[PDB]
């Protein structure tokens, strides 16, 4: 079906340029018009780019003219975004939309690519098991945790078994703090599964290749 | 350039309830052709926006019966007729018949429900932290209600520490409910000269453990 994925997102040094990709699928490209749209950390949506149906017309508003530059190769069904003299207002989540003919304008949305332009250097996480002391038991339930602390930039996964545990989880937002991240995640499962066979923490950060699986012991 | 504005920020309403948001615009956008842009996006929780109304009034594919785009005059509204938990998201307005393309700060949706007490639990830091010079006590108030809801960290029977990261996830579309965490930080050397440690939410809900280590 109509499918958007955007790509090329990360960390980068102020000043510094960048390349977004969005590669369209289940639909015509070349007969669809499309756009850019970014949402800061405040989870504002703010309009980046539109460009034409055979490229060439390309809109900009005024913050990103000069800087940003959309362009699309319609034989691969590419959409691209050139980043130039990058700022750190400039951080936020890229998105990549299709316009529906004299209809709406963001018919279809993608993931989402984040890049974050920062000074501030890459740090991997430091993952650490959360179990209750003695492994003392809370009824006919048992709560674990995770906690992942000092990461930078913000794209960090977190998983139970490798995604067997999905049920009752709780994975909390990042909280920024002296340019490094922390998050945590809970568990709830019943008494009789963990101290039976052991929960395992899936912990993934792309931007320095870490990717640590830690057993939850009591 | 066209700014809009979206009221009310924030919007509690009652499970199966009606709810209406209003975006009104600093000048006149109804075209006098065909073709006024006026949409109103939905983004659900760890999600895309999707795209509801378009053109004013219209509904787009999939969105329900229920989602009726009023408009009109210079005060755009969205009407929810029969508010369901999969409708909590941040609704926002986008405009479009003039250059500038702007949006509308956004309108988050919370379901009402029943007070819910948390399921609080303290955990002890780990061995591995320790070691590194670093002790962090993190508690979980799990699955509560409203999101209004204290933590106090007492160190020693009394020392209310003040050093901590708080988090909260947004209204889960199951239960309606919210959960916190909070981690209090502090080093191994502050951490190995105390004792107990509690987590008290506000009849406060306590939860602590003793020692360094068992």
């Amino acid at each position: 079906e109509v499918i958007l994925v955007e790509s090329g997102g990360g960390l980068v040094k102020p000043g510094g340029s960048l390349k977004l990709s969005c590669a369209a699928s289940g639909f015509t490209f070349s007969s669809y018009t499309m756009s850019w749209v970014r949402q800061t950390p405040e989870k504002r949506l703010e309009w980046v780019a539109t460009i034409s149906s055979g490229g060439g017309n390309t809109y900009y508003p005024d913050s990103v003219k000069g800087r940003f530059t959309i362009s699309r190769d319609n034989a691969k069904n590419n959409l691209y975004l050139q980043m130039s003299s990058l700022r750190s207002e400039d951080t936020a989540l890229y998105y990549c939309a299709r316009y529906y003919r004299y209809e709406a304008w963001f018919a279809s949305w993608g993931q989402g690519t984040l890049v974050t332009v920062s000074a501030a250097k890459t740090t991997a996480p430091s993952v650490y098991p959360l179990a209750p002391v003695c492994g003392d038991t809370t009824g006919s339930s048992v709560t674990l945790g995770c906690l992942v602390k000092g990461y930078f930039p913000e794209p960090v996964t977190l998983t139970w078994n490798s995604g067997s545990l999905s049920s009752g989880v709780h994975t909390f937002p990042a909280v920024l703090q002296s340019d490094l991240y922390t998050l945590s995640s809970s568990v709830t499962v019943t008494s009789s599964t963990w101290p039976s066979q052991s929960i395992t923490c899936n912990v993934a950060h792309p931007a320095s290749s870490t990717k640590v699986d830690k057993k939850i012991e009591p | 350039d066209v700014l809009m504005t979206q009221t009310p920020v924030s919007l509690s309403v009652s499970l199966g309830d009606q709810a209406s948001i209003s975006c009104r615009s600093s000048q006149s956008i109804v075209h006098s052709t065909g073709n006024t842009y006026l949409e109103w996006y939905l983004q659900k929780p760890g999600q895309s926006p999707k795209l509801l109304i378009y053109k004013i009034s219209n509904r787009f594919s999939g969105v329900p019966d229920r989602f009726s785009g009023s408009g009109s005059g210079t005060d755009f509204t969205l009407k929810i007729s029969r508010v369901e938990a999969e409708d909590l998201g941040v609704y926002y307005c986008f405009q479009a018949s003039h250059a500038p393309r702007t949006f509308g700060g956004g309108t988050k949706l919370e379901i009402k429900r029943a007070d819910a007490a948390p399921t609080v639990s303290i955990f002890p830091p780990s061995s591995e932290q320790l070691t590194s010079g670093g002790a962090s006590v993190v508690c979980f108030l799990n699955n509560f209600y409203p999101k209004d809801i204290n933590v106090k960290w007492k160190i020693d029977g009394s020392e209310r520490q003040n050093g901590v990261l708080n988090s909260w996830t947004d209204q889960d579309s199951k239960d309606s409910t919210y959960s916190m965490s909070s981690t209090l930080t502090l080093t191994k050397d502050e951490y190995e000269r105390h004792n107990s440690y509690t987590c008290e939410a506000t009849s406060p809900i306590v939860k602590s453990f003793n020692r360094n280590e068992c």
